[PDB]
RNA sequence: GAAAUUGUUGAAAGGGAAGGGCAUUUGAUCAGACA
RNA sequence: GGAAUACUGCCAGCUGGGACUGAGGACUGCGACGUAAGUCAAGGAUGCUGGCAUAAUGGUUAUAUGCCGCCCGUCUUGAAACACGGACCAAGGAGUCUAACGUCUAUGCGAGUGUUUGGGUGUAAAACCCAUACGCGUAAUGAAAGUGAACGUAGGUUGGGGCCUCGCAAGAGGUGCACAAUCGACCGAUCCUGAUGUCUUCGGAUGGAUUUGAGUAAGAGCAUAGCUGUUGGGACCCGAAAG
RNA sequence: AAAUAUGUAAGAAGUCCUUGUUACUUAAUUGAACGUGGACAUUUGAAUGAAGAGCUUUUAGUGGGCCAUUUUUGGUAAGC
């Protein structure tokens, strides 16, 4: 032969797992994040964009809408720690929110459902916006740090 | 064989195991067993106390086998008796019929005491017995009876 | 120390036991009162320089 | 860094195997090395080690050192146990008859064993006989009766015996051994 | 295989030293001390304010 | 064959009567640790009443961390640091004081920092960073079964019980303290407050006798 | 038909040598592994 | 007079941001939470989602950049040295073999051991077989003539593994090889003693002595082989002026 | 007459009782030495430590040393 071979082979048996203790236990959001309160997107497509927090899903994401007609932005996923959690708030009493789970968003262009699930939250929306002036301008346009902006100092 | 020896395992270390200060040089202490009196002396005495100078009487022409005289215990004695003949021999230890060991016969000149044989009587022969040796033969009833 | 730790020995077994006579070192001491009865602190300072010869 | 108190890394420097190649050493050792693990008897843990030893550290045990032993009050229903060779000893004329259980036992010697009735037996089967070693009798042999001892400490009034090759007088028996020549020793 | 420090590991902590639980429950890091009186004679706050 | 719930029902109850024990016991000694220290609290406010002074009983327990490398020692002082099991920097280890180990902590000064540590720091010694010898081999101690086991001839069948047996320098702290591995520590967290660590403590260095304030450096340490 | 050493061609670097260590950019090149 | 506070210390008080690590691979332990069933952060990471499926990640390489980096070898207290050798490359190039040996080790046989001078024999420098000797060992001690190893369970004492007896165990007693310590006995030398006897000068029993030996006191050797070491040899390699 | 440095001791190879051996020694069964028999266990005789202790054989290299704090000789001194 070219290579005497082993007098041992491994075992090709593949062994178990031990049984691990992890519980996956509940994510609870900073204090900060309620809905009804405005966020600023510090990421992805719609980076800079401001925004209104509805639901918080049961994969740990958040569920915004831009008001759609305002800002262009749909009823949407985003994680909690790409967003910033502002001061300011709407009241989310007149919105309904349940229908919107993690299988809602499944990937399986738009869907009838959502063209409808955007108006009707939407609607509610707006109607409360426009309680408060300037609100809707607001939302309307994007947020960027400008020069000697300071986040470690700035209130949002 | 060359492949075990040590010399393999220093190449390519400089020196070959001899010192770097001291090297491997020729003749250093002197060839051979130069130096008893001087400058190896302390190694002369002790581990060879002696050494030097004469002691006694020299002898010319001395041919040994003059003083070809093997010497046999009674320590043993009785092994000069196949072992066969022998049980039978110590079992009726008596006189009138006793072993005969011809010991020069057996390649010695010489039988000494150190000691214990059985009671059994014996007759030795030999060119020559130490005091005791023949003593403790005389108390198994045996003789010695002298040859040459 | 023998014929000492053989009589406490003794008189101690006969007596039921209770020996302790290994020797110890010095032990740090215990705790104590002090009283201020006659005895109020004396203050003292450090004195200036001087020659004197 | 630590400042070392004995020196690092050091063998425990017994032997833990044999230095044997022989393959029934091997073996022998095999069997005693679990007798060992598993007995928690005395006997077992000496015989291990026994069979590491050297040549040097198996002297010869004698048949008539042997029949000695036996001689001890109560001695002489034991079995001898002799991790080594056997020899016989012409100087005995009596040997009693026993059972010993050696590594190897001369021509001579395992005869006169039996020519009295005695036993010789393999350390094996005395492992089968005797597990945790009952009723056994260990016996060492002379280990400082080599020649070689003789010449150890040789030195200055320590009586020790020369290496010398040719002997008789006119070898190393003068100045330094007399008083009249030199000084003695 | 890996070390767990009772100091910060409320299930090793209780591993050892079952007391934990009492001692926690009853606060006891916390105890509240007798309140008591006694004032200091005047040779020790003479002394003390003396030179 | 039993054993499956029946020993199992024989050992975990015989756990139980353990840890019964041991909790019974732990709550004396946290009634003997603060009972001694009220005790000491109110004689010092009784001698002050009485006019007198109060003088506490001097430290009959010391903690010695080594402070100086391992080079450039004499041999002397060297010797006692080994004794004393500090062979390397910052690896503390308890002892008792007497007459025969205090000439003893007067050799290796400038080489440690010691003082009179607090029941706190030896709780956090022994829980965070105490080990086991057991044939040689340093096993931590993560289970009152390791130290009962070696310890319990003497009692001390807890963690606790070890820390008793310490702080009050039990009959048995020879035991004790030699079943403790030397506590290996690491570098003070906040350092060390100097800007030369060889002079004494009193001249603004680290070594020697600093008193209670082992405590302080020691916790940055572990 | 090796090496020193030489010609050509291709590539690249070069403010008083060159070569080397850890690290990464850029260029060139390449293994494996997905399914 | 009554509080506050600082300072120091304690809490098995609560809680936030950040970093590195995720070794192990069924179960087995110690526990924690529950009325319970169950559950858990309790003897080492899992869950959910996404992207690329490629030079994306990674390796190699050249270059650039930050920091660092003196010429190797040698003798030397000390070398990068203003100490020596070395321009470059290939190929040669230095602890060998033999005689006789020490310690150790492996192996055969063991009071013995060693067939190989030789003979027998052979498929022929091999393998196989063997008589007589010889060697070393089994006796030592004296310059030598010479003499030559048990008072005794081959001794007493102390330690001594192991084994034996008792004890559930802890312990206790019994026996105790190797080894070690110590006091004795035996053989030779030296010195002293000098019985019974005698070719009246031979003979040297017997009992002794701060003397002395490389000795005895139930043998351990002989042979082959290996590393290391020793001596002689051109003797690790190259080198005189000379004779 | 110090400081530092240094010898010895801190038990089972110990302590006490009884009363054997001898040719030494005593006026002397006096002593000296070595013993037979008996009494007391690990708080059995200070601390701390102990990755154990003890022992044997054989062999390498080395046998130009140099530096620092302190002591210190010669020298005005010296990288002497
Ligand atoms: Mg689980
Ligand atoms: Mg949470
Ligand atoms: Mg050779
Ligand atoms: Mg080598
Ligand atoms: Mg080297
Ligand atoms: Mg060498
Ligand atoms: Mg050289
Ligand atoms: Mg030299
Ligand atoms: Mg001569
Ligand atoms: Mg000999
Ligand atoms: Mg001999
Ligand atoms: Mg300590
Ligand atoms: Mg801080
Ligand atoms: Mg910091
Ligand atoms: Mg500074
Ligand atoms: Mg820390
Ligand atoms: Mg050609
Ligand atoms: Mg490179
Ligand atoms: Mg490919
Ligand atoms: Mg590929
Ligand atoms: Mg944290
Ligand atoms: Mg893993
Ligand atoms: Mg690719
Ligand atoms: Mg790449
Ligand atoms: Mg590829
Ligand atoms: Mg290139
Ligand atoms: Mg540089
Ligand atoms: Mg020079
Ligand atoms: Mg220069
Ligand atoms: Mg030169
Ligand atoms: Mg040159
Ligand atoms: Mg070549
Ligand atoms: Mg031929
Ligand atoms: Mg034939
Ligand atoms: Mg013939
Ligand atoms: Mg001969
Ligand atoms: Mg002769
Ligand atoms: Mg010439
Ligand atoms: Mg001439
Ligand atoms: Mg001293
Ligand atoms: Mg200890
Ligand atoms: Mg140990
Ligand atoms: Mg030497
Ligand atoms: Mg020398
Ligand atoms: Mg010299």
């Amino acid at each position: 032969s070219a290579q005497k071979a082993p007098k041992w082979y491994p075992s090709e048996d593949v062994a178990a797992l031990k049984k691990t203790r992890k519980a996956a236990r509940p994510q609870k959001l900073r204090a900060s994040l309620v809905p009804g309160t405005v966020l600023i997107l510090l990421a992805g497509r719609f980076r800079g964009k401001r925004v209104v927090y509805l639901k918080h899903l049961e994969d740990n994401t958040l569920l915004i809408s831009g008001p759609f007609k305002v800002n262009g932005v749909p009823l949407r996923r985003v994680n909690a720690r790409y967003v910033i959690a502002t001061s300011t708030k709407v009241s989310v009493e007149g919105v309904n929110v349940e229908k919107f789970n993690v299988e809602y968003f499944a990937k399986e262009e738009i869907k009838a459902e959502r063209v409808e699930d955007q108006k009707v939250v939407d609607k509610a929306l707006i109607a409360e916006i426009k309680k408060t002036p300037l609100l809707k301008q607001y939302l309307s346009a994007s947020f960027s740090l400008k020069n000697g902006d300071k986040p470690h100092m700035l209130k949002f | 064989p060359s492949r075990f020896t040590k010399t393999r395992k220093h190449r390519g270390h400089v020196s070959a195991g001899k010192g770097r200060i001291g090297k491997h040089r020729k003749h250093p202490g002197g060839r051979g067993m130069a130096g008893g009196q001087h400058h190896h002396r302390i190694n002369m005495d002790k581990y060879h106390p002696g050494y030097f100078g004469k002691v006694g009487m020299r002898y010319f022409h001395k041919q040994q086998a003059h003083f070809w005289k093997p010497v046999l215990n009674l320590d043993k004695l009785w092994t000069l008796i196949p072992e066969d003949k022998r049980d039978q021999y110590l079992k009726s230890a008596s006189k009138e019929t006793a072993p005969v060991i011809d010991t020069l016969a057996a390649g010695y000149g010489k039988i000494l005491g150190k000691g214990r044989i059985p009671n059994v009587p014996v007759i030795v022969k030999a060119r020559f017995v130490s005091k005791l040796a023949e003593e403790k033969i005389r108390a198994a009833g045996g003789v010695v009876e002298l040859i040459a | 120390r023998v014929k000492a730790n053989a009589a406490k020995r003794a008189e101690a077994k006969a007596q039921g036991v209770a020996v302790q006579l290994k020797r110890q070192p010095a032990q740090p001491r215990e705790s104590r009162i002090v009283s201020t009865e006659g005895n109020v602190p004396q203050t003292l300072a450090p004195v200036p320089y001087e020659t004197f010869i | 860094g630590i400042d070392h108190t004995s020196k690092q890394h050091k063998r425990s420097g017994h032997r833990t195997a044999p230095k044997s190649d022989n393959v029934y050493l091997k073996l022998l050792v095999k069997l005693y090395t679990f007798l060992a693990r598993r007995t928690d008897a005395p006997f077992n843990k000496v015989v291990l080690k026994a069979l590491f030893l050297s040549k040097i550290n198996r002297p010869p045990v004698s048949v008539s050192r042997i029949a000695r032993a036996l001689k001890q009050e109560g001695a002489a229903n034991k079995t001898v146990v002799v991790v080594g060779t056997v020899t016989d000893d012409a100087r005995i004329f009596e040997f009693p008859k026993t059972t010993v259980a050696a590594l190897r036992f001369t021509a001579g010697a395992r005869a006169k064993i039996v020519k009295a009735g005695g036993e010789c037996i393999t350390l094996d089967q005395l492992a089968v006989r005797a597990p945790k070693g009952q009723n056994t009798l260990i016996l060492r042999g002379p280990r400082n009766s080599r020649e070689a001892v003789r010449h150890f400490g040789m030195g200055p009034h320590k009586g020790k015996a020369p290496r010398i090759l040719s002997t008789g007088r006119k070898f190393e028996r003068a100045r330094g051994r007399r008083r009249s020549k030199g000084f003695k020793v | 295989v890996l070390k767990k420090n009772p100091l910060k590991n409320k299930q090793v902590l209780l591993r050892l030293n079952p007391y934990a639980k009492v001692f926690a429950a009853e606060k006891l890091g916390s105890k509240k001390a007798e309140k008591t009186g006694t004032k200091p004679a005047a040779v020790f706050t003479e002394t003390l304010k003396h030179d | 064959a039993e054993q499956v719930a029946a020993e199992r029902a024989a050992r975990k109850a015989a756990n139980k009567e353990k840890r019964a024990i041991i909790l019974e016991r732990n709550a004396a000694y946290q009634k003997e640790y603060e009972t001694a220290e009220r005790n000491i609290i109110q004689a010092k406010r009784d001698a002050k009443a009485a006019g007198s002074y109060y003088v506490e009983a001097q430290h009959k327990l010391v903690f010695v961390v080594r402070i100086k490398g391992i080079n450039k020692i004499p041999p002397k002082p060297r010797k006692v640091l080994q004794l004393l099991r500090l062979t390397r920097i910052n690896s503390g280890t308890f002892v008792k004081v007497t007459k025969a180990t205090l000439e003893l902590l007067k050799l290796i000064e400038p080489y440690v920092a010691y003082g009179y540590p607090s029941y706190s720091t030896i709780r956090q010694l022994v829980y965070k960073r105490g080990f086991g010898k057991i044939n040689k081999q340093r096993v931590p101690l993560s289970d009152n079964a390791i130290i009962e086991a070696n310890l319990g001839k003497y009692g001390i069948l807890s963690i606790d019980d070890l820390i008793h047996e310490i702080i009050t320098v039990g009959p048995h702290f020879k035991q004790a303290n030699n079943f403790l591995w030397p506590f290996k520590l690491s570098n003070p967290s906040g350092g060390w407050g100097v800007p030369r660590k060889f002079k004494h403590f009193i001249q603004g260095g680290s070594f020697g006798n600093r008193e209670e304030f082992i405590n302080k450096l020691v916790k940055s340490m572990n």
